[PDB]
């Protein structure tokens, strides 16, 4: 089982959108059907709202044990 | 004369290659990086053999490319000591008989390991050997390079790097012997 | 003592191996450590630590004590590791003063470290069989008769003995048996009635158990100091005076400490009686010799007495000071030339001097005197003094007095000698490593010539090794062999400088 | 990069032949891009290594040939590296098995050497 | 050019004969005028030279020499078993050694 | 003394130019590539253990 918080924190949201917008700024395949949006940060936020970002967050507890969370299974919020 | 060498490595997979299965891309990127190069203490890597364990694909900060740590095995031209090979002759020299081995070029035969009844040239390039009854002193190591059979007795690693302030010798030299009975050209035995 | 640690690393790696020299170097370098931290600070397995510590404590290379809470803290002796180098001189001096049996006894002692009397006489009787032939076997009794002659002369002594646990705290065993050295039974040999014969290696319950023997290296150092002072007198005065000095040291052998500022006084009436009978001498000429050696300003002897007629002592610390001063001036003479050794002896005798005084006294011009002065300052032979006028200590307003201090220069010369032997051992091992392929090929061909040499050795195979390609590189094998022989000979002969320096640095210390 | 094992297993040249043959089967469907000189190096070393091996006597061999070859050769008191060279070079006379086997005149009797030649020529 | 320190405080009151500007660094091994004194030979000094070589060849075969094991060897050879020599193992006196020495 | 200073603290992470542990550096990201860990191995034909009983006794 996994004991940490099920909400995506604001730091996890910031870095997932950062790494995903950086990959979309290079020539990565976009998972959602974009509609003429050019700025890759907007494309990353549209991927985040539709839950398709291929990132696994590995949260390190300070003793050394870790937990793998998919981005599609966190509870994102405003 | 080929061995497996278990190596680990970090392979930077660029992000335009995410549409393709990771095992094919790891193999392609490792063949683009290890082929035809001499690793300092194991020898000359020919090509990848297989990938045996493939750990998790981190994304480092500041780059979108996914790095992953790969356990693999690779075939390597590393002939062990006292081993018999066959290869062509490139040319002769005052230092000895430069032997090509197909892909690999620097196999040198010293004069001290040539066949003993003749060890010297008449200020001519091509090295000679003398037998009394037939072909006295006119036998020769032709530069067209018919296949000879030799025996590696020494290998040497130099760490060929730009020595001195910045920002052509061979890193894998291999010295053999030919003086045993039965060796030499294949036309002689 | 970084030079000492490097030399001890080389000597342990040569005479014991790798995973024992790691433990020896760590014990020399850090000091008193318990057993678990020898394991942890080195990184090896614990069983290798146990085997390494036992093979070190066998040869008396590490000591051990008991402390609070029951821990055993080991400690290596750097001096005892350094004295592993003088083993051929020990084996040569026991062959000099005794037979080949007394040679092989001290050989088995220095090789095994600690043996019992029965084991060492068995091994000597076994190893003398190859030296003899035609049915004659060596027996134990004549070996034991030499062993007790060594034990009487104190070259061989007994190890520190275990305590009797039935008398000493009966109950649970302590972690370490707490060995104690008994002054009484050092040289009391155990009697043996068991006699026998040595096997000729055909390939086809102990009364003195626990009594172990070790070579007493301090007696060998005393004998070497005796030979040093004897050769010094033999080179200065005469052979007869040297034999008188040898007789005085022989009478001073068993009666004084190895470290004493002045030995026992000797009456000349027993100096006369103790001389070997080959000399035609009288009492009066002996009195002349003793009073003319007392006239020497080198002062190897002193009067120190008036009763009983001729009362005479021999000097120890002044003699070792003379020998160390001769070594320290010999190295300057051979390194810089005679005209600089003149300046060194001048700054030695006049205890303090200046530049103009050197140029006047030495008959050596300017730009060649000061050159040699400053070369000897750059090599720590010769100290400055700088008597100051003001407390500003400025160079413009003072006087510089040259000074030779023998102690600091002798310590410096010892530090150079250690690194010198370390460099020679480095060069020998480098040549053997770079030629080990030809060495093993020569080992193969001598194994070929060695097998069936006695039976059925045809002369054709003697040519077939010469027909083999080892014959172009037999030149290289001869070059390698003469290089290794010269490096081993120099490694031996630097120890003569090392001992003469180490005796002086040892005797100028008090240990209070 | 880091090497866990410099010498992990010895290879017959047939395994390397089969490896480069299977590498040729899926290559050259999309040519080089002139973005790095890595594809040039891979093409040259794969081509020239296969061209060298294709004149050795390790062509026309199979897995089960090597299986029965090591099976028949198992009972002769030889090392790994000698059986490797005997598999690679296909000796046909007796002068070269004197080379490929160390102390040939002391371990192997002349009849055993002839049986070894027969064992080699009978399978390959 | 002029210096921070005054040359006159160093010397050179004439102001001439300055030390020359070195072009090439001095060689690694300067030539020395003198040589070592040749060695001492004799019928006693030569016996130590042979005994010292006997000490190495003996103590490498004694059981006190803890062998280092062979590591990552490439091929096994029939010439390898000529090299390998089995040797009997000495036993420590456990009464003189402490208790923690026991395996 | 030779006292070794860590670069785990925030200010020296800012000095040495490495990303710090607070904030958006406390975790690590992973890419969810279509991967297959422990893939099947190519068989060794020559060097197996069953064909190579050792020579020495």
């Amino acid at each position: 089982k996994r004991i940490t918080t099920p909400y995506m924190t604001k730091y996890e949201r910031a870095r997932v959108l950062g790494t995903r917008a950086l990959q979309i700024a290079m020539c990565a395949p976009v998972m959602v059907e974009l509609e003429g949006e050019t700025d890759p940060l907007l494309i990353a936020m549209k991927e985040l709202k539709a839950r398709k970002i291929p990132i696994i967050i590995r949260r390190y507890l300070p003793d050394g044990s870790y937990e793998d969370w998919g981005v599609d299974e966190l509870i994102i919020t405003d | 004369m080929f061995v497996l060498v278990e190596m680990v490595d970090t392979v930077r997979i660029p992000p335009w290659q995410f549409e393709r299965k990771l095992n094919d891309s790891i193999a392609e990127e490792l063949n683009k990086k290890l082929a035809n190069k001499v690793v300092y203490n194991v020898g000359l890597c020919i090509c990848l053999f297989d990938i045996t364990k493939l750990e998790d694909a981190y994304v480092f900060p500041g780059d979108g490319a996914s790095h992953t740590k790969v356990h693999f095995r690779c075939v390597v031209f590393h002939p062990f000591l006292d081993e018999i090979l066959i290869g062509k002759i490139k040319g002769c020299s005052p230092e000895g008989v430069h032997v090509s081995l197909g892909f690999f070029d620097d196999i040198l035969i010293p004069p001290e390991s040539l066949q003993q009844p003749a060890k010297f040239d008449e200020a001519e390039q091509v090295w000679v050997w003398e037998y009394e009854t037939e072909e006295g002193a006119h036998d020769l190591y032709m530069d067209t390079g018919e296949e000879i059979r030799f025996r590696v007795v020494d290998e040497s690693f130099v760490d060929t790097s730009p020595t001195g302030p910045s920002s052509k010798e061979a890193p894998y030299t291999l010295v053999g012997s030919i003086s045993e009975p039965g060796l030499g050209l294949l036309s002689w035995w | 003592t970084q030079a000492e640690i490097k030399l001890c690393s080389l000597l342990l790696q040569e005479h014991f191996g790798e995973i024992v020299e790691k433990i020896g170097v760590h014990l020399i370098r850090t000091g008193s450590q318990p057993l678990r931290v020898i394991a942890h600070d080195t990184g090896t397995s614990l069983d290798q630590v146990k085997k390494a510590l036992c093979v070190l404590v066998q040869h008396n290379l590490v000591s051990y004590q008991v402390h609070k809470r029951g821990v055993v803290e080991y400690e290596a002796q750097c001096s005892r590791v350094l004295r592993m180098l003088r083993y051929p001189r020990y084996i040569y001096t026991t062959k000099t003063l005794y037979s080949d049996t007394g040679e092989l006894i001290v050989e088995e002692l220095l090789l095994n470290g600690k043996l019992t009397m029965s084991a060492v006489v068995k091994k000597v009787a076994d190893r003398l069989t190859e030296t003899m032939e035609d049915g004659k076997t060596m027996d134990y009794a004549e070996v034991s008769n030499t062993f007790v002659r060594l034990a009487d002369t104190h070259f061989v002594q007994r190890c520190p003995s275990v305590p009797t646990t039935e008398n000493s705290d009966p109950g649970p065993p302590p972690p370490a048996p707490t060995l104690v050295i008994n002054e009484k039974d050092m040289y009391l040999v155990p009697k043996l009635s068991l006699i026998g014969k040595g096997k000729r290696r055909r390939s086809s319950p102990i009364p003195d158990d626990g009594i172990y023997w070790q070579a007493n290296l301090d007696r060998f150092h005393q004998h070497f100091r005796d030979q040093a002072i004897v050769s010094a007198v033999a080179n200065r005065m005469d052979q007869t005076s040297s034999e008188i000095v040898r007789t005085m040291l022989r009478m001073s052998e068993i009666t004084t400490s190895s470290s004493a500022p002045f030995t026992q006084p000797l009456s000349s009436n027993e100096i006369f009686r103790s001389l070997p009978v080959g000399y035609n001498i009288s009492k009066q000429v002996l009195d002349q010799y003793l009073t003319l050696l007392a006239d020497d300003p080198l002062e190897f002897v002193g009067k120190s007495g008036d009763s009983g007629g001729g009362m005479y002592v021999i000097n120890l610390h002044k003699a070792l000071a003379s020998l160390a001063t001769a070594t320290l001036e010999s190295v300057v003479q051979e390194r810089f030339g005679s005209r600089c050794a003149r300046i060194f002896r001048l700054v030695l005798q006049k205890k303090h001097i200046e530049q103009k005084q050197v140029e006047d006294f030495a008959m050596i011009p300017a730009k060649e005197a000061k050159d040699m002065l400053y070369k000897m300052l750059s090599e720590n032979f010769m100290s400055l003094q700088e008597i100051p006028k003001t407390p500003d200590h400025a160079p413009s307003r003072t006087f510089y007095l040259y000074t030779v201090n023998i102690l600091s220069a002798a310590r410096m010369l010892l530090h150079r000698c250690y690194k010198s032997i370390a460099n020679l051992i480095e060069r020998r091992q480098f040549e053997t490593k770079e030629n080990k392929r030809l060495l093993e090929k020569s080992q193969r061909v001598e194994a070929i010539i060695a097998s069936m040499q006695a039976t059925g050795a045809e002369e054709a195979q003697l040519q077939e090794i010469e027909e083999m390609i080892t014959a172009p590189e037999r030149q290289q094998l001869e070059t390698l062999k003469r290089n290794v022989n010269k490096l081993d000979a120099s490694e031996i002969q630097v120890d003569e400088t090392i001992f003469l320096l180490e005796s002086y640095i040892e005797c100028t210390m008090k240990r209070q | 990069m880091e090497v866990k094992d410099a010498n992990s297993a010895l290879l017959s040249n047939y395994e390397v032949f089969q490896l480069l043959t299977d590498l040729k089967e899926q290559r050259k469907e999309s040519g080089k891009n002139k973005h790095s000189s890595g594809q040039q190096n891979l093409n040259t070393i794969t081509y020239e290594t296969l061209k060298y091996i294709s004149k050795t006597p390790c062509r026309h061999q199979s897995p089960e040939i090597v299986r029965e070859f090591l099976t028949a050769l198992k009972s002769h008191k030889l090392t790994k590296a000698e059986k490797l060279q005997l598999l690679n070079h296909r000796p046909v006379t007796a002068v070269e098995i004197q080379l490929m086997v160390e102390e040939s005149e002391e371990r192997l009797t002349e009849e055993q050497i002839e049986a070894l030649l027969h064992t080699v020529t009978s399978i390959l | 050019a002029a210096y921070t320190f005054n040359i006159e405080a160093v010397g050179f009151s004439k102001g001439e004969k300055l030390p020359d500007v070195v072009l090439k660094p001095p060689p690694l091994f300067p030539d020395t005028d003198y040589k070592p004194v040749p060695l001492k030979t004799g019928e006693g000094e030569e016996y130590m030279l042979a005994l010292k070589q006997e000490l190495r060849e003996t103590m490498k075969r004694m059981p006190y020499f803890i062998e280092t094991p062979e590591e990552r060897q490439d091929i096994e050879r029939y010439s390898k078993r000529y090299m390998k020599v089995y040797k009997e193992e000495w036993i420590p006196d456990w009464r003189r050694l402490p208790r923690e020495m026991m395996p | 003394f030779g006292q070794k200073d860590s670069v785990c603290g925030v200010s020296e992470c800012i000095i040495m130019g490495i990303p710090m542990n607070i904030g958006t550096g406390l975790f690590k990201l992973l890419h969810k590539a279509d991967r297959d860990p422990n893939p099947p191995k190519r068989p060794l034909i020559f060097d197996t253990n069953e064909f190579h009983i050792p020579l020495v006794t």
